[PDB]
């Protein structure tokens, strides 16, 4: 209680400066996707150091990203559309070839060691029994063990698997930049003169048939009840190499489809594009 | 001095080791010692640990298992306090030997290891494609050539880059670093160009003039404020090497400019790069603020980019429009030449524009940190006004200034002991000398003395006046810091003054310690208190003279006649504690014990007696002045007849009232009473009560009765005045050379841009402006500034309003002041007493002068700073003859001011003295020019010449202000002189050499002799009232004191024709 | 570019660091009042001190760590200049003190360290005034430009002027100037030190000159250099007193500290930059002033120092450790060894002896070794 | 926490400063050198926590804390 | 307001009472299991309450 009043006095969210320096609010508001979009960040990702409020930031470091950011060579030599000047996706871990460690799984031990001594920390404020104390720190240790078996599925699979779909025609978005703190999304608009604006980004309210609400609950299958062909070693799967074409061919059909689509519109407004017009008024300075 | 002259070399290189010395970098052997291996430091405002390596280390990407260790545990281990040294050296020197970078260690003296790769594979366990490079073969670290070392990993890998992360340098924060640096396989210039080109043709990316290892590097941010910071910090980097390259000295810089260079960036990098390229003066001149440095960049380019200067406008536009050129001085580019020369195959950013840079005359005056400004304002300056606009001063909270009625009176202890004494004069008390003083003191009590003095009396009371120090003598004692003291010493009696505890020395010198636990309460103390104890002290004195001691003898007794709780009977009998059998009591007729409760006169059955008494008896009831005057009269007979040192006070001190005291004790039988009108330090400043001091001797006393003293003086010229009191103003309006202003302070604050403007007029009013800013982020400039009559008195002599607002503006905006603490202005300043007796001159000298009519100028022989300025009439000519002032040409032809600036000859036929003048001579004729000692016959003479001289002048006014002889009697029998002295006989007022004295009796005699009109006058009461008053003074304790007395004994002769 | 490189500043700030290092950890105990170790040390802490008794400073109250004194370039000299005035008014004097009742002004001002610890340092004497007054002077320091405002009243028992205009100016203007500011200076005091940017012949004795037409005082005068002055400065004060007696030989001509200004002109040659040589030729006579520096095979270093007595005369050498075989090798060359050695073709040398050396007689040193570009001499 | 005893400096000054940290008026600063803070008002709907129609009336228009005439602050 | 005051003072008051019967509780010797039952009931009462 103590640190979140000096955490939340501060401001609940804060908005990146011209300048560059960060100005939090001062206000104690609940966040609603419709600051996505806007100005504002929430404060608790802010990274930046408060007095007082150590032990919120030092657990707020534990959210942060373990990835790296790859280049999308492969579309951009296939010559494949990018919103970006320099086309980028963060992949959330890096293969660990070789490693009798594996680094993915040793910051998931740390992060468990500061949850340990939260929780442990809450546990006596609470005066709980030692027996359900120690429970929980079995059950942290056994979620450790868990992450390692399957960290080398992610790292060194899923991974190769997120650096290919990264160079995938369609996927023309940078989809983030690695920092919590600062990214907000490029948002580009398409804007007429004579109009009202589209932002392609819109909290619009189109689920997709339900693609938009995020179920956090399923990283526990993924940690918890999920095999992969690395993880099962010892029987051996042999990991799959999709044929490209099948996705392809479905990237150039839509490509293709949303290409000539436009064109009756585009063609007409080619014509018509110097025609509006602003009434003017000639007055005469000399005679005849 | 224009070549710059430095020594560039890859210091980044020169960090890494060579292959053997790998093996012991950590040196495993041994713990890591602070100031060489690392630093670490605890900011306990930010409560924020900062450890930060020493050495290769600080470069170094930590492994997530490196992260784990128990050492980055620490900070969350002791969230509000330093972590000690000893956890820190232990976890600093388990985490050392916990890391073992690969190498190869070999022969050859020119190899070198590569630590930023070595480092990096670690930190990624060798999982990335130069990890595993590392990991397969440590032998590629090595090398020679410095460029190679990473060409090699670059043909090895075939990849046209590498993307290394950044370090941070505090090594706590887990942070998520800004940006990175990439590293491109471009050996030659071309390959070099090619990459630039590319690197303009995509987001947030940057470069340095040149790079390290001779290897091309671009830096990634991860957004634009990441750029932003990183632009700015590299900009300070830039301006203050530079800042030193401008100066000639010798630099070992690691690159020749330092500035970071855009390759694509958004609008705001380009401008810090433009500035950045600039140099512009206003960074040296610390007319920036860096606690937010990249903002206040951001400002510069916005002045730049619309500045006033056309060349600076369209340079700055210039190099915005093309960022990724590097613009760079030619200085600088001789040493790139120099550098290309020394290294051929260098590496340097090949797109560079080569500007003259933009000379700037104005020097602005500036100062980040703490301390405000006190600025002298100048009468006239260079620049002229014409109808300027009314400045507003802000209301000012309590959080930055506060308005206490009187400055609290700093002073050593000692000081407040000391007393002044009054000597009778006359040997005689005519019948018409009686009536007349007699129908003086009837019609002076009737009437009440002056609404001014009785609230400048109570307002400016003593016991405030010495609180801050009677209390900071209790707060060292509690704290037990205080120790040694004499038993009798001044010092010790401070100490009973300020606790109610009983004190008592361990040995000599030495006071006991308190016991533990123990904090006894400050003593209480009433207004009379010091004052009684000062009384004492002065019974003390007058017993013998030389004693240090102040402890009564044994067997010994003391009165103190009037008494209440009386705080002062119990401190004194604490301070005798030590002393056998000495009685000490008061005996008011409102006493509480110890006191006995008891009227004055005594019962006639009640017996008492003792070698000292101090009355302090005064009557709260309003009386007949029949009452009153036969009350005193028998409360004098009874304090006489009952000691041999009475100390009576007088709370009307007529002529009359003494004179009748005087005549009392003569009718008193077989007796005859020596007496002195006495004043201690610790009485009220304004307080006209006076002590007389009843002694018997066996002679009779030659000259008994007082007639015109001093102390006489303070209380009979006081009368009722004909308006109200001048209640100090607190002014918020500036108005341009108005002369409106009534007696007080402006006080406020403005916008920085128009504090110039403010200065500049307030300069009309004030001598002088204390002003600054609260914060580097707060724009509102505060200022206070007392009013000067003298310079009110100067400034308005002419229409014409010239100030130094040219030299003001150069303050803007760091140059006017900083502090955080709240700030304290008095409306009653202390001066020193013989400026107030200078005050009171003048304002006696002014009110003479304004009366007389047709007079053409005022003539101030020894004039010295315009110091008589205050005296002559706006609408007069003033003129001064000292040849110590310095000369103004301009503003002496703008104010109507002559200055003569000769030694002023005495000897009258050589001397020219104008008809309707009036010729000022103070304080100038008992010193020669030089400031040597004027022997006494040479001043008499020269006053005489002056008499002598004006005898042929049909008008003309002299006003020879001289030193008596009668104070070096009263001086040399009184204690509270820290000003005035007397070495050898001569007065020796403040710092000037000793000076004999003038008698008065021969001065009137011989202007007699000479037979010119002669009266002399002295400054009296009410203008001493006008002088605090006006020039916002409150007159301080040992001025009281001394004032009455040394006021006496400065006659001014008025010569008039 | 040796003014602006060997600053004084860093010159003393390993020595008075170190005061403030002892006087931290309460090493520090005995000291005369009015003594100069006394004024180094309120030169090196901001808290104000006090003595308990005769001869010794008051311990630190617990847990106090008070920070060190700020101090820029000038302070110091400030400092020195204060102690010069005091050896003036007496030459025999050991305390340095200002005498209860008397006054000193600073005449050149910003901050003005100086000030504070001067005033730190007379906090025992009664009565002393002690005051900055630079046009740019921040509090305590008064603000004011000198010559003084006609109406202010500005005296003292002493003056140590440091004015310096920034400003680039006629030289007129810049004789105008510190004319004005040496009279105002003298007028003021009965010892001034003022300060002279530029001490040409010229300009002292245009001084002298325009004290000389001051009515009715003659003021003996002295040209002076403190030992807190940057080394190479030539800026020089004046130090003006005034005698009941006309001063006999009152004008300057080839006095010393003016030389020091005067003889020095613009160079024909850009600065000798000293360069960090790697490579050992073979009596060859090429090298720039500078030094050596480097390493060997320690099998190589006998005939490396065969080589380099060519040029230096003598030459530090060390191996990091025992394992590795590199021996490190540091020597400043020597103008005179060079007009020794190359007078004569000849190439003889003690190799026979050096290789005596190899492998454990040339040196083991495991912590790193500084060597300075500028060493100090006598 | 300290029924018969003086609380220790330690613990009133460390409490007291975190309590510090924790409070945040509302305001907008402005370069207007008339400009005064209506200190009451924004302490107050700082306490009822923005609640009362004066908290709402400042958490949304903070500057209405803020006033040259001393009267015109509450009017406003 | 993300907070609510009414509830909030009913939260002081609750840690009020935790001290109270935690005294009480120790004074009483009585087990560690049931004290942090009644601390638990204490902050569920705080949950409902808000
Ligand atoms: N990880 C890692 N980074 C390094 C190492 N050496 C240099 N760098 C980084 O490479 C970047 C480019 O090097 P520099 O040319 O020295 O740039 P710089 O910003 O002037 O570096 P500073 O000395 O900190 O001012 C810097 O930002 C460093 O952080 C290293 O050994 N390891
Ligand atoms: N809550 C709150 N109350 C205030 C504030 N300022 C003044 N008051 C209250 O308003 C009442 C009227 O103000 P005043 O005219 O100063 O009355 P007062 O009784 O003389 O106040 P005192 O200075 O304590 O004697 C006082 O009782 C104060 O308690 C404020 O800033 N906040
Ligand atoms: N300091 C500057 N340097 C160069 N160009 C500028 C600068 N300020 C504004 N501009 C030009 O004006 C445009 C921005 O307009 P404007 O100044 O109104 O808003 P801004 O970007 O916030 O800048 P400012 O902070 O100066 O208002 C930019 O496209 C730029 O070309
Ligand atoms: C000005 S007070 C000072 C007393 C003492 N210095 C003190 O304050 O502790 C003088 C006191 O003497 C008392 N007093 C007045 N006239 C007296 C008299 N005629 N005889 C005895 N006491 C008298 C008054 O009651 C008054 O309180
Ligand atoms: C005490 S100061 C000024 C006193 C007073 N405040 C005033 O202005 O008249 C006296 C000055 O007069 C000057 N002076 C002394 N003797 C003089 C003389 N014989 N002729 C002209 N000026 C003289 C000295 O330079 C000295 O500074
Ligand atoms: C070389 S600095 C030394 C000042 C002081 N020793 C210090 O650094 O704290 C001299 C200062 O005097 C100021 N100054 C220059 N000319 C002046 C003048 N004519 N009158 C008053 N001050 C001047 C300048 O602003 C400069 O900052
Ligand atoms: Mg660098």
């Amino acid at each position: 209680p103590v640190e979140y009043g000096i955490f939340v006095q501060r401001g609940a969210t804060y908005t990146i400066n011209a300048a560059g320096e960060f100005e939090f609010s001062g206000r104690n508001e609940k966040w609603d996707q419709a600051l996505y979009l806007s100005e504002h960040f929430p404060a608790l990702f802010s990274d930046v150091p408060l007095a007082g409020a150590n032990t919120i930031i030092a657990i707020m470091r534990l959210f942060t990203p373990q990835g790296f950011l790859r280049t999308d060579d492969l579309a951009i030599a296939a010559n494949f559309p990018r919103a970006s000047r320099n086309p980028q996706t963060y992949i959330p871990y890096t293969n660990q070839r070789g490693t009798v460690t594996n680094e993915f799984a040793s910051r998931f031990r740390t992060i468990v060691a500061t949850l340990a001594n939260v929780v442990n920390e809450r546990a006596v404020q609470d005066d709980m029994q030692k027996a359900t104390r120690s429970c929980t720190k079995q059950w942290l240790r056994h979620l450790e063990t868990q992450f390692d078996n399957i960290a080398v599925a992610h790292t060194d699979h899923l991974s190769v698997v997120y650096a290919t779909m990264s160079n995938f025609m369609l996927n023309f978005t940078n989809n983030f930049s690695g920092n919590h703190a600062t990214f907000k999304p490029d948002q580009y608009v398409i804007t007429s003169p004579e109009g009202s604006y589209k932002p392609i980004i819109e909290r619009q309210g189109e689920t997709v048939d339900g693609l938009t609400i995020i179920d956090t609950s399923i990283v526990w299958p993924i940690l918890c009840q999920c095999t992969y062909p690395l993880v099962r070693q010892s029987i051996m799967e042999e990991i799959v190499y999709p044929d490209p074409s099948t996705t392809l061919s479905q990237s150039l059909s839509v490509a293709q489809v949303l290409s000539k689509l436009t064109l009756p519109d585009a063609f007409i407004n080619m014509i018509l594009s110097g025609g509006d017009s602003v009434v003017m008024r000639t007055y005469q300075t000399e005679a005849d | 001095m224009w070549h710059y002259t430095s020594i560039n070399n890859d210091t980044r290189v020169a960090l890494d080791p060579k292959p053997n010395q790998i093996r012991t970098i950590t040196k495993p052997n041994t713990v890591p010692q602070l100031g060489t291996d690392y630093l670490y430091t605890f900011n306990s405002q930010r409560r924020s640990h900062t450890l930060r390596l020493l050495g290769p280390f600080q470069y170094f990407n930590f492994s997530e298992t490196d992260r784990g260790h128990p050492l980055f545990r620490l900070p969350l281990k002791y969230p509000s306090k330093a972590i000690p040294a000893d956890e820190l050296i232990d976890n600093l020197h388990s985490w050392m030997r916990s890391v073992h970078l690969l190498h190869v260690r070999s022969e050859d003296n020119t190899l070198r290891y590569n630590w930023m790769l070595g480092v990096y594979a670690r930190s990624t366990n060798y999982t990335t494609p130069v990890g595993q490079l590392v990991v397969n073969a440590p032998a590629i670290l090595n090398y020679s050539n410095p460029q190679d070392a990473f060409n090699s990993v670059f043909v090895a890998l075939g990849i046209d880059y590498i993307d290394i992360p950044i370090t941070n340098s505090n090594i706590f924060d887990d942070s998520s670093t800004p940006y990175n640096v990439r590293i491109w396989h471009a050996p030659t210039m071309t390959e070099v160009n090619h990459i630039l080109a590319l690197m303009r043709k995509s987001t947030l990316v940057s470069t340095h003039s040149s790079w390290h290892w001779n290897v091309l590097h671009t830096f990634h941010y991860r957004s634009e404020s990441d750029m932003i910071d990183h632009f700015a910090a590299k900009i300070l980097e830039d301006w203050r090497q530079k800042e030193k390259l401008d100066k000639g000295a010798l630099v070992e810089a690691d690159r020749v400019i330092q500035r970071l260079i855009p390759l694509s960036s958004s609008t705001y990098v380009q401008r810090l790069a433009a500035i950045g390229a600039l140099y512009p003066n206003e960074f040296t001149e610390n007319v920036l603020d860096l606690s937010r440095l990249s903002t206040a960049l951001l400002q510069l380019s916005d002045t730049y980019y619309q500045h006033a200067n056309d060349q600076l406008r369209r340079l700055y536009r210039r190099m915005y429009n093309d960022s990724r050129t590097l613009y760079m001085t030619q200085r600088h580019q001789e040493l790139l030449l120099a550098q290309i020369t020394a290294d051929p195959n260098i590496l340097l950013y090949p797109y560079t524009y080569i500007f003259t840079t933009i000379p700037t005359s104005m020097n602005y005056i500036s100062n980040t940190g703490q301390g405000r400004i006190k600025h002298s304002l100048t009468v006239t300056g260079a620049t002229e006004h014409d109808t300027v606009a009314d400045i507003v001063l802000g209301q000012t909270g309590e959080d930055v200034i506060t308005i206490s009625m009187v400055e609290p009176m700093s002073i050593a202890v000692e000081d407040m002991y000391g007393y002044v004494l009054d000597t009778p004069t006359r040997d005689i008390w005519p019948a018409d000398e009686q009536i007349e003083q007699k129908g003086d003191a009837v019609a002076l009590y009737d009437t009440k003395t002056s609404r001014a003095l009785g609230m400048f009396n109570n307002t400016v009371r003593i016991d405030d006046l010495l609180s801050p120090l009677l209390s900071l003598v209790y707060r060292t004692y509690i704290k037990g810091d205080t120790m040694t003291m004499t038993q009798g010493s001044l010092d010790h009696l401070t100490l009973c003054a300020a606790v109610d505890s009983d004190i008592t020395f361990v040995g000599n010198r030495m006071i006991a310690p308190l016991p533990e636990g123990y904090i006894p309460k400050p003593m209480h103390r009433n207004n009379s208190t010091m004052k009684m104890l000062s009384l004492y002290v002065a019974l003390k004195k007058l017993e013998n003279f030389a004693t240090n001691s102040y402890l009564m003898a044994p067997d010994t007794s003391i009165i103190l006649l009037g008494a209440e709780r009386e705080p002062a009977v119990n401190i004194l009998r604490r301070f005798n504690r030590n002393v056998s059998n000495v009685r000490i009591i008061g005996m008011g007729d409102r006493a509480v014990e110890p006191n006995i409760r008891v009227r004055v006169p005594f019962p006639i059955d009640k017996n008492i007696s003792a070698d000292f008494i101090i009355c302090d008896i005064n009557s709260y009831e309003d009386q007949s002045f029949e009452s009153m005057f036969s009350e005193t009269i028998s409360v004098v007979t009874t304090c006489a007849s009952a000691a041999t040192r009475a100390l009576v006070k007088i709370n009307h001190p007529s002529e009359y009232m003494i004179n009748s005291v005087i005549e009392r004790l003569s009718q008193l039988g077989g007796v005859f009473y020596h007496t002195a009108l006495l004043k201690t330090a610790s009485q009220n400043p304004y307080s006209y009560e006076t002590y007389i001091y009843i002694t018997p001797i066996a002679a009779a006393v030659r000259f008994p009765f007082y007639s015109n003293s001093a102390m006489i003086n303070r209380y009979m010229t006081a009368v009722a005045d004909d308006e109200m009191p001048i209640i100090p103003s607190i002014h918020t309006v500036i108005k341009g050379h108005s002369n409106t202003y009534s007696p007080g302070l402006f006080c406020g604050c403005v916008d920085v841009q128009s504090a110039p403007l403010a200065l500049s007029q307030l300069k009309s009013y004030c001598s002088e402006a204390t002003t600054w800013r609260v914060d580097s982020d707060d724009n509102l400039v505060n200022i206070i500034a007392r009013i000067d009559p003298a310079r009110i008195a100067l400034e308005f002599r002419t229409r014409s309003n010239t100030s130094a607002y040219h030299e003001y503006q150069r303050y803007v905006p760091n140059g006017l002041g900083f502090k955080v603490r709240k700030t304290r202005e008095f409306r009653y300043m202390h001066r020193e007493v013989t400026f107030i007796h200078k005050l009171m001159m003048y304002a006696l000298i002014r009110e003479q002068i304004s009366l007389t009519e047709n007079m053409t100028q005022v003539v101030s022989i020894g004039g010295r700073n315009l110091a008589d300025i205050s005296v002559v009439p706006l609408n007069m000519k003033y003129v001064v003859i000292d040849p110590a002032t310095r000369i103004e040409t301009l503003t002496q032809e703008k104010k109507n001011i002559e200055v003569q600036s000769r030694p002023f000859q005495f000897d009258a036929a050589n001397m020219d003295l104008e008809n309707n003048s009036i010729y000022l001579f103070i304080a100038v004729i008992m010193n020669e020019p030089n400031g040597a000692a004027t022997p006494a016959r040479m001043q008499m003479d020269k006053i005489r010449n002056v008499a002598t001289a004006m005898l042929t002048r049909t008008n003309c006014v002299a006003y020879i202000s001289f030193y008596e002889a009668g104070i070096i009697t009263r001086l040399d029998q009184s204690t509270a002189h820290k000003t005035i002295r007397v070495e050898e006989g001569r007065l020796k007022v403040a710092n000037y050499v000793p000076v004999d004295t003038l008698v008065e009796a021969d001065v009137t005699l011989m202007l007699r002799d000479i037979g010119i009109t002669h009266e002399i006058i002295r400054p009296s009461t009410p203008e001493l009232i006008d002088a605090c008053s006006n020039y916002g003074i409150r007159l301080g304790s040992t001025g009281g004191a001394v004032l009455d007395v040394f006021n006496h004994y400065s006659p001014v002769i008025k010569l008039v024709r």
